[PDB]
């Protein structure tokens, strides 16, 4: 199978994150350098169309994420219930911020537990909110 | 207001035999005392998931089966539990159309496929190929007529040509649809849609033609051919046009491949009348007399009930319907179907009007049809 993360894609292409030219899977526009770095920091996955690798630009990521939330929101749970459902601590679960898509840190997940803030399920994806997205 | 206990409210599309269905409801009420109200709201298939999500809506919703997986995924449909004796009364392939995640989510009613409908007085020998249409249209324009008019606003009607040389929605293998393998922007889809656009460029069709325009023109004897389903036949009858129903033209020697719909009846998960709805559907509608009452209003097509279909199959129009069906494909019922249709709708309208090239229109539709799946991958949990 093909590289799903930017570093492995960079290694296969013998390039670096500073140099790689990526296009958005949706709009096919070239990502700004800032968007390449953000893609890596948010731990997003390279997607393949017609055998070619693509990332995503910020405009399309926000557009389709907002659509997905507005159409496919399901229900919410407290963190302890997630831990019982999956039989794992929150630190071992991938829970992205609903606003910025970054995976939540363990401290942000513990903050949800302490402050009685529920996590939300959108299309089987569990989401919270990082600190920045207050 | 909330769904009323002790009555049945039914939604069915305005192109179906809703007056005939109301007659079945009248019989139900005569026998049982339970009133049945049949409504045909606009955009019922979009209204249903909205109102049913709040616990409201009709007790029973009719639509082709392609919408029902999305409803079931959202928990809006009751599971249906026909006994084995009842299941045996309907064709197995119709039950499969309404089977989602291994469970039956609706009752199948009738099998629909598009056919070529032609005016025998204007055109005794209809064309076997799409490629013949341009020359035939030039000939008919010289007589003050035209060759072909059909709805270009709904992708259901243009899909048979798009699919002919290789277009597809989702690849089907191992009894399963691969949502990651979409066939909207492949060379076969482009070839078919290019042929359609060329018909428009060359003044053999108009991009603005819709259902009403094509129906009026055919039923007035102004155009020699149309493409439509069985529900359209009774208006042609009353128009006194001498028409035939036949196999769709081939494209590049390949059959046109209509998407086959099974008109199906689902029970709202929020209905307090699930038992009455089952009694109505199994023991009043899905009988020879019940289906005949609907069919006499607007023809249903090839009904799911074997006993009645054995009579209808003797009608050459039904034989043609099933010939086209067998050359086409059963629509997926998966939740991704609606996004597929909205995406293809835009592609055909934009290409037909020249707003986009065929290539750009279909490239965008391929992406749009796959958009939620792409997002699931982007946000996925991978190494
Ligand atoms: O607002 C902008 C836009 O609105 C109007 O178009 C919209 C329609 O009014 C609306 O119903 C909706 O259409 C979707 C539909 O929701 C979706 O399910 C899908 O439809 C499929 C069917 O599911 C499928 O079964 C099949 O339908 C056949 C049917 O089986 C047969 O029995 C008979 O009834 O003919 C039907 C075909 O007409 O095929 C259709 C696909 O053709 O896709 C539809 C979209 O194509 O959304 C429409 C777009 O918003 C206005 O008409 C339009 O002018 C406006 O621009
Ligand atoms: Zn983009
Ligand atoms: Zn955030």
């Amino acid at each position: 199978e093909r590289p799903r993360k930017l570093p492995q894609l960079c290694t296969e292409l013998q390039t670096t994150i500073h140099d790689i030219i990526l296009e958005c899977v949706y709009c096919k526009q070239q990502l700004l350098r800032r968007e390449v770095y953000d893609f890596a920091r948010r731990d997003l996955c390279i997607v393949y169309r017609d055998g070619n690798p693509y990332a995503v630009c910020d405009k399309c990521l926000k557009f389709y994420s907002k659509i997905s939330e507005y159409r496919h929101y399901s229900y919410s749970l407290y963190g302890t219930t997630l831990e019982q459902q999956y039989n794992k601590p929150l630190s071992d679960l991938l829970i992205r911020c609903i606003n910025c898509q970054k995976p939540l840190s363990p401290e942000e997940k513990q903050r949800h537990l302490d402050k009685k803030q529920r996590f939300h399920n959108i299309r089987g994806r569990w989401t919270g909110r990082c600190m920045s997205c207050s | 207001m909330k769904i009323e206990e002790g009555k049945l409210v039914i939604w069915i599309n305005g192109d179906k035999g809703y007056n005939g269905l109301a007659e079945v409801g009248k019989k139900f009420e005569k026998d049982t005392g339970i009133k049945v109200t049949v409504e045909h709201p606009d955009k019922l298939e979009e209204k249903f998931p909205q109102v049913a999500a709040t616990g409201d809506g009709p007790d029973i919703i009719f639509w082709a089966h392609d919408r029902f997986g999305g409803y079931a995924q959202s928990g809006l449909l009751a599971e249906i539990t026909p006994a084995a004796a009842f299941q045996d009364k309907l064709y197995p392939f119709t039950w499969d159309a309404v089977r989602y995640n291994g469970k039956l989510i609706a009752y199948p009613i009738a099998v629909e496929a598009l056919s070529l409908i032609y005016n025998k007085d204007l055109l005794p020998n209809p064309p076997k190929t799409w490629e013949e249409i341009p020359a035939l249209d030039k000939e008919l324009k010289a007589k003050g007529k035209s060759a072909l008019m059909f709805n270009l606003q709904e992708p259901y009607f243009t899909w048979p040509l798009i699919a002919a040389d290789g277009g597809y929605a989702f690849k089907y293998e191992n009894g399963k649809y691969d949502i990651k393998d979409v066939g909207v922007d492949n060379a076969g889809a482009k070839a078919g849609l290019t042929f359609l656009v060329d018909l428009i460029k060359n003044k053999h069709m108009n991009a603005d033609t819709d259902y009403s325009i094509a129906e009026a023109a055919f039923n007035k004897g102004e155009t020699a051919m149309t493409i439509n389903g069985p529900w359209a036949w009774s208006n042609i009858d009353t128009s006194a046009v001498n028409y035939g129903v036949t196999v769709l033209p081939t494209f590049k020697g390949q059959p046109s491949k209509p998407f086959v719909g099974v008109l199906s009846a689902g029970i709202n998960a929020a209905s307090p009348n699930k038992e009455l709805a089952k009694e109505f559907l199994e023991n009043y509608l899905l009988t020879d007399e019940g289906l005949e009452a609907v069919n006499k209003d607007k023809p249903l097509g090839a009904v799911a009930l074997k006993s009645y279909e054995e009579e209808l199959a003797k009608d050459p129009r039904i034989a043609a319907t099933m010939e086209n069906a067998q050359k086409g494909e059963i629509m997926p019922n998966i939740p991704q179907m609606s996004a597929f249709w909205y995406a293809v709708r835009t592609a055909v309208i934009n290409a037909a009007s020249g707003r986009q090239t065929v290539d750009a229109a279909l490239a965008a539709a391929q992406t749009n049809a796959a958009a939620e799946d792409i997002l699931d991958e982007l946000l996925g949990n991978m190494v």
